[PDB]
């Protein structure tokens, strides 16, 4: 019982971490485009 | 059950590290 509940919690944490991950990727690419504009 | 729990935990850790590294890189940019 506990094993499965813990796995479900780990899945929810996975979901949150992925959300944060591609959010950070978006921020990265935004700053990167800004970097290229500043280089230009 | 057990092994899937451990695998999910581990992968979650590595993706958290990826998140933290992306945060470092965004800050540095």
């Amino acid at each position: 019982k506990g094993q499965q509940e813990l796995n479900l919690q780990i899945g929810t944490e996975l979901n949150g971490v992925n959300a944060e991950i591609r959010k950070e990727t978006e921020i990265q690419e935004s700053l990167e485009g800004k970097n290229k504009k500043f280089d230009y | 059950i057990k092994i899937e729990i451990k695998s999910n935990k581990d992968a979650l850790e590595e993706r958290k590290r990826i998140l933290k590294e992306a945060k470092e890189e965004n800050k540095r940019i």
